[PDB]
């Protein structure tokens, strides 16, 4: 990657902010740095005179250090926190502001755990890293650096002679990362691997407690897996542990005071100019690894902010394209089909040219082997996604030329997931409407077989629902039935997979069903194809385009596929 | 409480790591008590005299050196044993584990416990323990070590240890404070718009998404409330470890100075003493520096915690004589609320099975009914109440035997990452293939292992292997059939387009050699009309425990569940 990158350079409004910290970060480690220097000096002082004043000078120097290291310390915190809220809130504004425009497709092909992943997750990584990664990597690299340039200062012979371990750990670190190719890939497949044996055996906890010998499978895949741990880490460990002596403070005091040593008993080293050494010159080791942690550790950030901003520059709907001027077909709720052609990636696509026209009052259904586009064609009639090719209008008038709101006025729909929003139950069936003057509600919870329960609920028709709310699958479905119903637009969609959700509360939906389709254009995604025998038009497709259209006592008059899924065990 | 427990049972070996661990401590120490002399020398009128002092801290150098190496071989060994122990015991506490614990959460707790500690043990050994515990020690035995050159200066350093360690684990403990506050009040923050996010079809469809997106947003814009106490709190947890140490070196080197202005030891002592004392300040600093991977690793090892301070269930004491060749289940005055979304579901229910003898139980969605054959199974524990398989109780019995009485043929089916064959095998690993054969023609599923690649053998544990519904629920289906256990429960799949697996539970039901009782919740009617005694549970409690022939035509709720099915069975949508 590289700067200027708007996929990942979302981050771009505080780039002053940012730069602002990193120097006031910078300040406070030469701040917490100089003390050193201070205590240098007071040595210095003290090895020839230096009168009592004299050392009070220093010990008020090194208050003033103290405080006002303490003090930009304090603002550099203040400060970060402040804009980094700033910056969460606007974001937070624009992410909302976005969610409330992308195409219904895009969340049934997410799901919930990712949403709540993407939002909660990344919002939180990124306010750690702009909080903490940022100053923390620039302190760590700011440090080493204002070190080594105040040691070649005092002398540049220790600082040389001081280079070798960190050369022979470079060395080792070399060898040993040229030297795990294989093995670091292959433990991170094992790692993903075991994520699912570990979901796996969770999963199954009643299969293994009623039959133990199941068991076996995920132990043994245990312990192949720490038997490969073991075997990956136990050859390469006196190696390790030779690169990791070389960082020892007392390996860098032996090397300062041999050679310190040398240099004085040769009258060559002013020994008065050896402290910094022996002061700031042990920790230089561990000066690097500070280095190399913060800056792998500004990366968790950095990916989080970029999978967030790859979310944001999202494409949203076309919507609103030059309207169409309804034709002079029929515009009550007459929808026709066209040339349409639409995949879900670029390439292979999974519908083609359907072109199929339903009647007002019609009742059309859809056949075909589970898995062969069956449901994209109806979840695509209620503007899920744009097709690629070829138009689709509701009333001679095309979907993508109306608004969010005129559109879904007239082609509600019932698909699966219930999608219960939390309320007030009676307020829940009234979603559509906004205030229905508490019969009409009523009254559609009696004609949705759902006003018992709903009765029977602890207090009636105000109790918040919820996860513990109680009510079952077939009792959801039920209330969103309801909420349809009430809803009253003149084209619908049925996923029959509804009815025999809850294959126990089924009559009662059923009848709920047969009211709520009293005058539509039902379009039904059929599954068991018994239940479509006095429909107007079926039509089977398979693999994407249509092969054939009909009603049934003709299509079972010429057989084709038809006569087949009807012989198989339905006759 | 266990959290990481080394087998335990060598004391040996972990009394020498110690041991060791302790002296290469002491030699670290022992180096700077050599610099000393050596900085002494250094300053005088003749420091060609300290050539001496140099071969000895180079000596103590070795010493070190070699103390480390061979304390980071033994750290690496012992990383390994602990890996394998805590994970096999980890994995091996999971059978146990009362089932009502497995929460949402609770489950994906133990699923990281499980896949996600390899690493962090092997390193949580090393590089975890001995920095750790050889800093902390090193100052004290500094000052030890310093009390006999200038007890003046020793006892200062005892007296800091206890200070600087108190101000650094305050230090610590106001930054894990701050940082709990902070994402906490985030998620309270951006709860709402997942929210938000989760119903957003709904909402756009009945056209009601601009006014739940401004009320989000005007929430949003008008907490705020956030500084004060997130930024005050936040502020300390570092500067009070940066104050305390640089005062602390203030203190050190104004004593210093103080004491070699007073003529108490002259120039270049005071030299030497004041580098021991950066060395002293050093090793806290080094522990500082370890707070974030200390929170890391106390996090990934409190998930184990989490996992092996969970409940237990234990029945133990032992019983089954013979085998009870066909039992009776009764269980009366049973009451079972689910520990944790409480609520006294199936409370107080009562009736005494027969031997042998299909034994359905219908009722309506959602009423306690899969509790009932999981607490005949013994798959949970009755609050109060005692389940009374054959005439004896089933908490008296020994968890090895308790589960060979009883044969599940559970809602959702599970197969385990691995061949079809191998999952049928998993009843009776000590079967023949004939009985296997018999099984696996007897679960109509011969067609499904006769209509896939390369025979039997196929991975079909995940990723849809072209597996579906009814095609694993038959699996599940002949893999219950095999382990021979004088008790068979049913709960009904939900198969529709596919009547396969209606016919293989009519099978199941009719034709088995074994005559054995069963128990089958299930609403269609074929599969309810093998039955002859029929239970309606509604709402946990009985409700209609008499027969098919006898409450269609006395009593109702059956009529009308019976009416329902005929009448459900014929529904077709009409072009009205
Ligand atoms: N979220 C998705 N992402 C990608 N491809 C998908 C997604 N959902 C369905 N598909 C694919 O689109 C095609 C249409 O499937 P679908 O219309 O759901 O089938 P059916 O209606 O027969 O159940 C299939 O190839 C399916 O695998
Ligand atoms: N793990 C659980 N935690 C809390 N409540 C549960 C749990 N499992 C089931 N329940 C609740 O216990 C009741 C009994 O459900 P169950 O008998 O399994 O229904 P079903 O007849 O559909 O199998 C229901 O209200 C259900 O929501
Ligand atoms: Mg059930």
């Amino acid at each position: 990657s590289w700067r200027a990158q708007a996929a990942s350079r979302l981050l771009a409004p505080l780039k002053l902010p940012l730069v602002l910290s990193g120097v006031l970060a910078a300040l406070v480690t030469l701040a917490q740095l100089a003390p050193f220097v201070l205590l240098v000096e007071l040595s210095r002082l003290l090895v020839s005179g230096a009168g009592a004043h004299r050392l009070f000078t220093v010990g008020f120097a090194a208050v003033g250090l103290l405080g006002t290291g303490a003090l930009l310390a304090a603002a550099l915190t203040l400060w970060l926190h402040v804009i980094d809220a700033r910056f969460a809130r606007a974001l937070r504004l624009r992410l909302l502001s976005k969610l409330s425009r992308l195409p219904l497709g895009w969340f049934t092909s997410r799901g919930s755990g990712s949403i709540k992943k993407l939002v909660t997750d990344d919002t939180l990584a990124l306010h750690y890293l702009v909080t903490h990664a940022v100053p923390d990597a620039v302190a760590a690299v700011v440090a080493p650096v204002g070190v080594l340039v105040y040691l070649f200062v005092v002398d540049w012979r220790v600082a040389l002679v001081l280079f070798g371990p960190v050369l022979v750990y470079l060395t080792i670190t070399s060898s040993l990362t040229i030297q795990s190719g294989p093995r670091i890939v292959q433990a991170q497949r094992w790692a993903e691997k075991m994520n699912g044996e570990a979901g796996s055996y969770l999963e199954g906890q009643p299969v293994i407690r009623v039959f133990g010998a199941a068991s076996s499978s995920f132990r043994r895949r245990l312990d192949e897996y720490i038997g490969f741990l073991v075997a990956w880490q136990r050859p390469l460990a006196g190696k390790k542990t030779l690169m990791d002596l070389a960082t020892r403070p007392a390996t860098f005091l032996w090397l300062i005071a041999a050679t310190g040593t040398l240099l004085v008993a040769t009258h060559r080293m002013d020994p008065v100019n050896l402290l910094p050494f022996m002061f700031l010159g042990t920790t230089f080791g561990a000066r690097l690894l500070g280095i190399a942690y913060g800056l792998g550790g500004l990366r968790t950030g950095l990916l989080a902010a970029r999978h967030l901003q790859v979310t944001l520059d999202e494409t949203e709907l076309a919507v609103r394209e030059h309207p169409r001027e309804p034709l002079d077909g029929e515009a009550p709720a007459t929808v026709v089909f066209d040339h349409v052609t639409f995949g879900y990636r670029p390439g292979v696509p999974v519908i083609q040219d359907v072109s199929l026209t339903l009647r007002p009052g019609t009742v059309t259904a859809l056949v075909g082997p589970s898995g062969s586009g069956k449901s994209t064609l109806a979840t695509l009639l209620a503007r899920f996604h744009d097709v690629e090719r070829g138009a689709i209008r509701v009333g001679g008038q095309d979907i993508r030329s109306l608004a969010a709101d005129e559109l879904y006025t007239r082609v509600g729909f019932v698909l699966q997931e219930a999608q219960l929003v939390h309320g007030t139950a009676a307020e829940n069936i009234a979603l559509a409407v906004p205030d229905a003057p508490a019969e009409q509600v009523q009254v559609a919870a009696r004609e949705a077989q759902i006003h018992d329960r709903v009765l029977r609920l602890p207090d009636g028709y105000d109790t918040v629902l919820g996860a513990n709310s109680g009510l079952s699958g077939g009792e959801r479905q039920r209330l969103t039935i309801a909420r349809a119903i009430l809803g009253d637009t003149p084209v619908l969609i049925l996923d029959e997979a509804t009815a025999f959700a809850d294959p126990e509360s089924e009559y009662l939906v059923q009848q709920a069903l047969n009211r709520l389709t009293r005058d539509r254009t039902v379009l039904v995604i059929a599954h068991r194809l018994h239940t479509i025998t006095r429909a107007d038009q079926i039509v089977v497709l398979d693999h994407g385009r249509i092969v054939e259209r009909g009603t049934h006592e003709e299509l079972l008059a010429a057989g084709g596929r038809y006569c087949r899924l009807w012989d198989t065990g339905q006759g | 409480t266990w959290i990481a427990l080394v087998p335990n049972d060598h004391r040996a070996r972990l009394i020498g790591f110690a041991l060791l661990a302790f002296c290469s401590v002491v030699a670290r120490a022992v180096g700077t008590v050599l610099l000393v002399p050596l900085m002494a020398a250094l300053f005088g009128e003749a420091p060609q005299r300290a050539w001496l002092w140099l071969g000895w801290l180079s000596a103590a150098t070795v010493a070190g050196w070699v103390l480390d190496a061979v304390t980071a071989r033994i750290g690496i060994e012992l990383g390994f044993a602990v890996l394998n122990h805590t994970q096999h015991d980890v994995a091996d506490r999971l059978p146990v584990v009362r089932l009502d614990w497995f929460t949402a959460e609770n489950t994906a707790t133990a699923r990281q416990a499980i896949a996600a500690t390899g690493p962090e043990l092997v390193g949580l050994v090393v590089n975890l323990v001995t920095p750790l515990t050889s800093a902390i020690l090193l100052p004290a035995v500094i000052a030890l070590a310093l009390l006999p050159i200038s007890w003046q200066l020793g006892v200062a350093a005892l007296a800091g240890v206890p200070l600087l360690l108190g101000a650094l684990w305050a230090s610590a403990a106001f930054a894990r404070r701050a940082d709990t506050a902070a994402d906490k009040a985030n998620t309270a923050l951006t709860e709402r718009i997942i929210e938000f996010a989760r119903t957003q079809q709904a909402l756009r469809a009945a056209r009601r998404v601009e006014p739940a997106r401004s009320l989000v947003g005007n929430a949003l814009a008008s907490q705020h409330t956030a500084t004060m106490r997130l930024l005050g709190m936040q502020i300390p947890g570092q500067l009070l470890f940066s104050i305390a140490s640089q005062l602390a070196l203030i203190v050190l080197a104004g004593t210093t100075a103080a004491l070699t202005i007073t003529g108490t030891l002259t120039v270049p002592e005071a030299i030497a003493l004041i580098v021991v004392m950066v060395r002293y300040l050093e090793p806290f600093t080094a522990v500082s520096e370890l707070a974030p991977a200390l929170e890391s690793t106390r996090a990934t090892l409190g998930r184990i915690g989490s996992v092996l301070t969970a409940p237990v269930m234990v029945a133990g004491s032992g019983t089954w004589r013979d085998g009870a060749v066909v039992p009776r289940i009764e269980f009366d005055d049973v009451a079972f609320g689910y520990d944790g979304g409480s609520g006294p579901v199936l409370d107080g229910v009562s009736f005494c099975l027969q031997p042998g003898t299909t034994t359905a139980i219908v009722g309506p969605s959602g009423c306690g009914k899969s509790t009932i054959l999981a607490l005949i199974a013994g798959l949970h524990q009755p609050t109060r109440g005692r389940v009374l398989i054959d005439g004896t109780d089933v908490a008296t019995l020994d968890a090895r035997a308790q589960q060979a009485v009883c044969s599940v043929v559970f809602q959702h089916p599970y197969l385990f990452h691995g061949t079809i064959r191998d999952n049928v095998f998993a009843a009776d690993p000590g079967a023949s293939d004939d009985q296997f054969a018999q099984a696996v023609r007897l679960a109509r599923v011969d067609e499904l292992i006769a209509r896939l690649p390369d025979g039997a053998n196929t991975i079909v544990g995940e990723a849809g292997s072209a597996l579906s519904g009814g095609e694993r629920q038959r699996v599940s289906i002949a893999r219950a059939l095999l382990k021979a256990a004088p008790v068979l429960l049913v709960d009904e799949a939900t198969s529709a387009l596919d009547a396969e697996n209606e016919a293989a539970v009519v099978d199941a039901l009719a034709a088995d050699p074994r005559s054995r009782t069963r128990v089958i919740v299930a609403h269609r009617l074929a599969s309810i009309r093998h039955a002859d005694r029929v239970l309606f549970v509604d709402d946990g409690r009985v409700v209609e425990d008499g027969s098919i022939s006898e409450l269609l035509t006395a009593g109702g709720r059956f009529s009308q569940f019976w009416r329902q099915q005929h009448e459900a069975a014929e529904w077709q949508i009409l072009a009205e």
